[PDB]
RNA sequence: CGAUGUCGGCUCGUCGCAUCCUGGGGCUGAAGAAGGUCCCAAGGGUUGGGCUGUUCGCCCAUUAAAGCGGCACGCGAGCUG
RNA sequence: GAAUGCCGGCAUGAGUAACGAUAAAGAGGGUGAGAAUCCCUCUCGCCGUAAGCCCAAGGGUUCCUACGCAAUGGUCGUCAGCGUAGGGUUAGGCGGGACCUAAGGUGAAGCCGAAAGGCGUAGCCGAAGGGCAGCCGGUUAAUAUUCCGGCCCUUCCCGCAGGUGCGAUGGGGGGACGCUCUAGGCUAGGGGGACCGGAGCCAUGGACGAGCCCGGCCAGAAGCGCAGGGUGGGAGGUAGGCAAAUCCGCCUCCCAACAAGCUCUGCGUGGUGGGGAAGCCCGUACGGGUGACAACCCCCCGAAGCCAGGGAGCCAAGAAAAGCCUCUAAGCACAACCUGCGGGAACCCGUACCGCAAACCGACACAGGUGGGCGGGUGCAAGAGCACUCAGGCGCGCGGGAGAACCCUCGCCAAGGAACUCUGCAAGUUGGCCCCGUAACUUCGGGAGAAGGGGUGCUCCCUGGGGUGAUGAGCCCCGGGGAGCCGCAGUGAACAGGCUCUGGCGACUGUUUACCAAAAACACAGCUCUCUGCGAACUCGUAAGAGGAGGUAUAGGGAGCGACGCUUGCCCGGUGCCGGAAGGUCAAGGGGAGGGGUGCAAGCCCCGAACCGAAGCCCCGGUGAACGGCGGCCGUAACUAUAACGGUCCUAAGGUAGCGAAAUUCCUUGUCGGGUAAGUUCCGACCUGCACGAAAAGCGUAACGACCGGAGCGCUGUCUCGGCGAGGG
RNA sequence: GAGCUAGCCCUGGCCAGGGUGAAGCUGGGGUGAGACCCAGUGGAGGCCCGAACCGGUGGGGGAUGCAAACCCCUCGGAUGA
RNA sequence: UGGUUCGUGGAGCCAUGGGGGAAUCUGGGCGGACCACCGCCUAAGGCUAAGUACUCCGGGUGACCGAUAGCGCACCAGUAC
RNA sequence: CGCGGGGUGGAGCAGCCUGGUAGCUCGUCGGGCUCAUAACCCGAAGGUCGUCGGUUCAAAUCCGGCCCCCGCAACCA
RNA sequence: AGCCUACGGGCAGGCGCCGAGGGUAGGGCCCGUGACUGGGGCGAAGUCGUAACAAGGUAGCUGUACCGGAAGGUGCGGCUGGA
RNA sequence: CGGUGAAAUGCGCAGAUACCGGGAGGAACGCCGAUGGCGAAGGCAGCCACCUGGUCCACCCGUGACGCUGAGGCGCGAAAGCG
């Protein structure tokens, strides 16, 4: 339950700040994890080009297990439920009876001192990674490949959740959180649980300055640029756009698909 | 109200400087030019 | 067109008369008072506000009257804007 | 002889404008060929969270002294930041380097590019960040944490003395961190004192008095003392920390739970060293002496600084590396490393001076700009605000008279109060604190400082709380009640809201046209559409590579709308986009019916129709918070008027809700109603909407606004309508 | 050529003094348990007044200027985008 | 595709980026599509003086200048600024 | 004052470009159904094609002149 | 600073609180009134349609929601005052 | 092919309708079923488990008048609607 404001200032009214009750009392980060500092940048070697970004709080990137079979058989112990700012969901710090402290994506219903074990073994219970061909149909999942032993890519964020519907042969389908039937390989590892923290969905920021905060700058509008700068701009006063919307470089931007049709990976996919 | 030439010994000598211009073909041909034409000074003196 | 600043207001005026008043006068369908119209007459005077950027205009309260035009639609090396 | 010609010279304006903040000068005396302008003294004025001190950048001899005044100085000049010459900058501890890393730059391996060159892991470079050992005084005309004096430290290298498995750029810990608010004890700084030490002074009516005036400090090893920060100690087992560890990490019983104990700071006191006024007397620009054998004591206020890696709360979740401690690997365990002592060795660069400005950035001795620290006292509730004033520094490098117009900057005014005007533009009224008291509306926060009021000084009396002192006096911080005094007036000077009512737009804080526009424009939280399944879409680049992102549909891009409430209607005919293994057309290529050129012929060379031939287009469907569009003419009801009703025509469908003479209305100052004595503006209505209308959103909306309009109260030189006075010209 | 200007990255600094008083904590109340209501504490916020600081709203001055953007009064923000 | 006078032209020759892809004297290219005849050369490796171009440099000469001319500089000029 | 569309039976539209034909729907008139009306069924009429000319053998039709109606335009100072 | 007939007294007079009332400012309730606007009742033979009463020719009524010149229609659920 | 009183819109030679096989998803639970049952009403239906309330019978065991109603308040409250 996300908790709210009063409006004892304009902007307290609407804004709205996530339930923090989950994260333990563990407040400060790991070290001996998260040793690498996060470079903050806008800009590739030079010019801007993912455009209105900057500003924003310093932040310390914490590393994350994508790859679970290093610990194959080897059980940990959750000891803390963790903020991570790198990320829309929670992390938590898992305490290997091995003696290695990892950190991890944190599943819904996933509570302190719970033990979780990787592996073609280790039942079917929230935290647990198993290979795909192993898990159940029609069971909920997160953390999942896309090709074997290349790393966690899919269901990562916060409430985000992938089902298991079936197998054809030495493949899975899942039904992704978009609703794409996508058809991953079997031995593709998947932590089974959705992914919790499903309030980020709430979360109201009531002002500009929880955009500026996450480092959103401000987006303008081509209806108030000018023709030299966007397709829309120019006119006296507001012009309705005049052509088929478009991006600042001219292509259309509703409705027009932009994916490579002759993908390689067209014939492992389904749906939308 | 605050003007153009805010000084720096720093940024001459990293901007106008002798190892500046030997980096860049088109630095290089700064200094053939003017040893060519007989600049007592092929670089700002930066102190 | 190698530059003649444009409306309106303000300040300062000055000139024409085909005269708004005051002065003189003929006719009147002028009894008297108040009028009408035409002639002589410019010496002087020709209010304060509401609305509008406004000139003009419509109003309000008066007045002897609340005149029309010219002067680069007088006047920005005088003002405003 | 002309080209607003080029170059140089000299004229006119003209002895005219000006001489650079209205902080302000007067006299006496020196020097001097020459003094308003240089030096000295007396008097006056100005700054004083500076116009005063200390740094950094930048400037680069401007610093000090001697001799000088051609030029520089907006005048003069004996003066100078100016000319000639000489002198002056002293470091193991300050800053930087023989230390480290951040962004970024660079770059062996590697990738890429016609060439030049673009990337790029490790590494290297890269600093107000991390690390690291000096405090107090005195000397020079000019340097001092640099020289000197006292006290105190840091690295090495070489020796002996005592310990231990020693030992890496490798493993681990630590370094190591946000914002806001803050508790305890100190310190910096400050106030008072009958106490202590001092030259001196009793003036002009009074005072020989706990009188006046001035001063009552600084640093300081170990040891103590007081505050405070960091840390648990054993045993096993151990697969992880890319070899190995006894170290770290993970389990499991035992022992404390705590600063008890180990360190580590800070602050006092500490052997001892040093400083030390006012006033008086002189040979200088400047300092010297005595005052002193100086005293060097006690209270109170007290930090934003210290103990510091303190605590609490919150979300927007808060550098890296080296030094440092520990652990082992080669090797080595005669080596080596640790502790204590002794001796010796400690290099390079900066160091003057200006430094909110006459020395920097503005062509100038330019009213502009320039980062960090100290920035005293008194009063006003507080405060870096305001007024005066310590220390300190200045009177701004043209002056002297006059007392016109006119201008700037001031001050006051009869009666009237906006009649001024585009507009109360400007100016004025209000103005601090305490206490009453406060409407519609409201999103229940607000609106609110609503509005509108009252008290404000001085003296005397009684009396309630705290803080530091022991519960007490004292010093300080807050209060309550009573009786009186004076003036026109008690925030007695300076600093310090005019208020209300009602509309438009925009929700709001915020941004914008450096240098005529700060807004109703931009942005904004939030809504919707659409793309993107990850070597993501998109962006830069030929490429490599990179951003996106060390992210993964609750994520990322693009587009529009722009809090919030109630809503967002119909049209897919044309355009865009989306979906259609049919069909038509369609280029290269395949294919060869058939024909041509040469050969004596094998042959060689040309064309060349069926037909097979993609995307695209045509075709078929879909889609509006995609581009967009959302009718005309007639007649009809109990008087007149109008038309709920009907007829016909066309469209892809013919504007629904909600608004409406509006930021939209031409005719138009539309017509009614309200405000006025009078209202082209304003407000409320009607609807004949030239030419509103639903995300280029529609209608509303509390709060908000240096936005735009209308009105009213208070007040005023805006005006009737001017007058007088002041200072700079 | 980014020593001016715009944006972003790394690393430091600055924001006197007052107001208002959100969450939360303690106690009392309420209930069958709650919701919740009271005080006391607490000190939130692109909160309020207002210096430094950052701007540049209205007017006046300036116009071969002190100044190729200045000066005076007035004014916005001033813990945050 | 480029070069050549050749801009697709009847478009050869000479180089080529792309696809297919031989032969060794009875072998191969060329003589401006092409075919026959008639002739000329012998590709897919390399080197090679001299004659030719220029004038930082020294000399000779000038119906060249003569300090606003002549080089930007006759002068300590690529200086001052 | 300009540019381009239109005036056709009582109403609303066709027919014009390509001349010889004026058609559609409603309405009017007469008769059916009903008890009567509306609805419906059957059968009829009705147009100087805005006026003035000239073109042709012949004009709603083509060409000019006026009178009406509709839409756009009327800018830069 | 006055006047008194028996004076550490009396009167006149002065000051002070309260004070009817007048003024200023902001609220509460009520009454009249206003262009225009909503709906109501009645009125004469007006216009449009036929919703309900007979299975009223679509069984009716209802709460709600949306739409339509208007009765009204339709969606969801309910009722017997219907079969 | 759909559909109807009859038709039309519509769907389909791009391969519809009818048939088979597999897959996805959502809602409501046929037969039992009733003139039934349960609940204070609204209302409640495939099956399983847990947590849970009301209620009936016998035995006449204990308390022993503790009882009835109920303005307020409080909770529940079909369907439609709202975030
Ligand atoms: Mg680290
Ligand atoms: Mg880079
Ligand atoms: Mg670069
Ligand atoms: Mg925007
Ligand atoms: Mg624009
Ligand atoms: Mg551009
Ligand atoms: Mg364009
Ligand atoms: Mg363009
Ligand atoms: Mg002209
Ligand atoms: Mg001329
Ligand atoms: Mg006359
Ligand atoms: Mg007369
Ligand atoms: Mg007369
Ligand atoms: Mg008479
Ligand atoms: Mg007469
Ligand atoms: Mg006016
Ligand atoms: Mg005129
Ligand atoms: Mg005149
Ligand atoms: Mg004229
Ligand atoms: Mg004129
Ligand atoms: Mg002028
Ligand atoms: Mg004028
Ligand atoms: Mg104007
Ligand atoms: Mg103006
Ligand atoms: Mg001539
Ligand atoms: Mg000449
Ligand atoms: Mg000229
Ligand atoms: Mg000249
Ligand atoms: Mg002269
Ligand atoms: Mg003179
Ligand atoms: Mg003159
Ligand atoms: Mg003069
Ligand atoms: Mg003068
Ligand atoms: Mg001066
Ligand atoms: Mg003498
Ligand atoms: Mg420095
Ligand atoms: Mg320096
Ligand atoms: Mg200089
Ligand atoms: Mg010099
Ligand atoms: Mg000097
Ligand atoms: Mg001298
Ligand atoms: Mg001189
Ligand atoms: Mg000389
Ligand atoms: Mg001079
Ligand atoms: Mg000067
Ligand atoms: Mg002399
Ligand atoms: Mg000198
Ligand atoms: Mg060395
Ligand atoms: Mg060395
Ligand atoms: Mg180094
Ligand atoms: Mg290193
Ligand atoms: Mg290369
Ligand atoms: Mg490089
Ligand atoms: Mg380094
Ligand atoms: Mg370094
Ligand atoms: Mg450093
Ligand atoms: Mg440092
Ligand atoms: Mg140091
Ligand atoms: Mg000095
Ligand atoms: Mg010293
Ligand atoms: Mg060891
Ligand atoms: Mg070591
Ligand atoms: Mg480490
Ligand atoms: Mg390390
Ligand atoms: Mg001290
Ligand atoms: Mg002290
Ligand atoms: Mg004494
Ligand atoms: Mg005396
Ligand atoms: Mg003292
Ligand atoms: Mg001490
Ligand atoms: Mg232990
Ligand atoms: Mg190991
Ligand atoms: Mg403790
Ligand atoms: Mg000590
Ligand atoms: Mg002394
Ligand atoms: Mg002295
Ligand atoms: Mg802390
Ligand atoms: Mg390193
Ligand atoms: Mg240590
Ligand atoms: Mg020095
Ligand atoms: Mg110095
Ligand atoms: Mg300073
Ligand atoms: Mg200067
Ligand atoms: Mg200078
Ligand atoms: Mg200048
Ligand atoms: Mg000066
Ligand atoms: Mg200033
Ligand atoms: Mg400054
Ligand atoms: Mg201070
Ligand atoms: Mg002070
Ligand atoms: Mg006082
Ligand atoms: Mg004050
Ligand atoms: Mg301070
Ligand atoms: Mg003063
Ligand atoms: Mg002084
Ligand atoms: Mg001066
Ligand atoms: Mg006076
Ligand atoms: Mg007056
Ligand atoms: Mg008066
Ligand atoms: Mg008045
Ligand atoms: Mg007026
Ligand atoms: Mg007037
Ligand atoms: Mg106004
Ligand atoms: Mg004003
Ligand atoms: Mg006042
Ligand atoms: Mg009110
Ligand atoms: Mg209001
Ligand atoms: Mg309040
Ligand atoms: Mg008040
Ligand atoms: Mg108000
Ligand atoms: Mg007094
Ligand atoms: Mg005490
Ligand atoms: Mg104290
Ligand atoms: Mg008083
Ligand atoms: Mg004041
Ligand atoms: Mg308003
Ligand atoms: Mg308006
Ligand atoms: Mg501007
Ligand atoms: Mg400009
Ligand atoms: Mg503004
Ligand atoms: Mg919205
Ligand atoms: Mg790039
Ligand atoms: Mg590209
Ligand atoms: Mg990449
Ligand atoms: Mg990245
Ligand atoms: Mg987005
Ligand atoms: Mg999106
Ligand atoms: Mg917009
Ligand atoms: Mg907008
Ligand atoms: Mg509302
Ligand atoms: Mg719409
Ligand atoms: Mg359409
Ligand atoms: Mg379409
Ligand atoms: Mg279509
Ligand atoms: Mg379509
Ligand atoms: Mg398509
Ligand atoms: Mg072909
Ligand atoms: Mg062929
Ligand atoms: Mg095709
Ligand atoms: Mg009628
Ligand atoms: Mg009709
Ligand atoms: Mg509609
Ligand atoms: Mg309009
Ligand atoms: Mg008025
Ligand atoms: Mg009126
Ligand atoms: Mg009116
Ligand atoms: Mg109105
Ligand atoms: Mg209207
Ligand atoms: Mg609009
Ligand atoms: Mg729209
Ligand atoms: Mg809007
Ligand atoms: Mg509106
Ligand atoms: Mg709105
Ligand atoms: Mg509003
Ligand atoms: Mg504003
Ligand atoms: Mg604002
Ligand atoms: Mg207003
Ligand atoms: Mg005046
Ligand atoms: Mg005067
Ligand atoms: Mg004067
Ligand atoms: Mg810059
Ligand atoms: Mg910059
Ligand atoms: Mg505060
Ligand atoms: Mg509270
Ligand atoms: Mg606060
Ligand atoms: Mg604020
Ligand atoms: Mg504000
Ligand atoms: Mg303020
Ligand atoms: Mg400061
Ligand atoms: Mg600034
Ligand atoms: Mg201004
Ligand atoms: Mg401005
Ligand atoms: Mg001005
Ligand atoms: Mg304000
Ligand atoms: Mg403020
Ligand atoms: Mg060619
Ligand atoms: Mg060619
Ligand atoms: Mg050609
Ligand atoms: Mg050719
Ligand atoms: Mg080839
Ligand atoms: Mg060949
Ligand atoms: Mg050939
Ligand atoms: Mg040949
Ligand atoms: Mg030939
Ligand atoms: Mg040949
Ligand atoms: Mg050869
Ligand atoms: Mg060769
Ligand atoms: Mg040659
Ligand atoms: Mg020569
Ligand atoms: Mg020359
Ligand atoms: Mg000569
Ligand atoms: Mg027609
Ligand atoms: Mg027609
Ligand atoms: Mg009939
Ligand atoms: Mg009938
Ligand atoms: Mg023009
Ligand atoms: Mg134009
Ligand atoms: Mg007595
Ligand atoms: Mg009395
Ligand atoms: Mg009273
Ligand atoms: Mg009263
Ligand atoms: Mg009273
Ligand atoms: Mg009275
Ligand atoms: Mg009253
Ligand atoms: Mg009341
Ligand atoms: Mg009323
Ligand atoms: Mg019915
Ligand atoms: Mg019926
Ligand atoms: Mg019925
Ligand atoms: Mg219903
Ligand atoms: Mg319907
Ligand atoms: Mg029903
Ligand atoms: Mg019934
Ligand atoms: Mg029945
Ligand atoms: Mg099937
Ligand atoms: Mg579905
Ligand atoms: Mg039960
Ligand atoms: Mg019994
Ligand atoms: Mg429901
Ligand atoms: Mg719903
Ligand atoms: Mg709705």
């Amino acid at each position: 339950a996300v908790k709210k404001f009063k409006p004892y200032t304009p902007s307290r009214r609407f804004m709205t700040v996530a339930d923090f009750s989950e994260i333990t009392k563990t407040e400060p980060e790991k070290s001996l994890v998260k040793p690498l500092k996060k470079t903050g940048g806008r800009n590739n070697q030079g010019r801007i080009t993912v455009r209105f970004r900057g500003g924003g709080h310093k932040r310390l990137y914490r590393i994350i297990d994508f790859k679970r079979w290093d610990k194959v058989g080897i059980p940990a112990k959750v000891a803390a439920i963790e903020y991570d700012p790198n990320r829309s969901a929670r992390i938590a710090l898992l305490h290997y009876v091995d003696g290695e402290k990892r950190y991890i994506i944190a599943p819904d219903g996933l509570q302190v001192g719970q033990q979780v074990v990787a592996g073609p073994d280790a039942p079917i219970q929230v935290g647990n990674a198993l290979p795909l061909r192993f898990i159940p149909v029609g069971t909920v999942v997160h953390a999942v490949e896309l090709e074997p032993k290349k790393g966690a890519k899919l269901a990562r964020a916060a409430g985000t959740s992938a089902q298991i519907q079936g197998r054809e042969g030495d493949y899975v389908i899942l039904r992704l959180p978009s609703g794409e039937l996508r058809k991953v390989h079997g031995e593709c590892y998947a932590t089974v649980g959705a992914v919790g923290n499903a309030d980020h969905k709430n979360i109201v920021l009531g002002k500009a300055g929880r955009s500026r905060w996450l480092g959103r700058r401000p987006h303008v509008r081509g209806a108030a640029m000018n023709p030299v700068d966007h397709p829309h701009g120019g006119g006296e006063g507001r012009a309705p756009r005049g052509r088929p919307p478009a991006s600042p470089w001219g292509w259309q931007t509703k409705g027009l698909k932009t994916r490579k049709r002759r993908k390689p990976s067209s014939r492992f996919i389904i749906a939308r | 109200m605050k003007r153009t030439w805010q000084p720096n010994r720093r940024k001459r000598a990293k901007t106008h400087g002798f190892r500046a211009r030997m980096r860049t073909p088109g630095g290089r041909k700064v200094l053939k030019r003017r040893r060519q034409k007989g600049r007592w000074r092929l670089t700002p003196a930066v102190r």
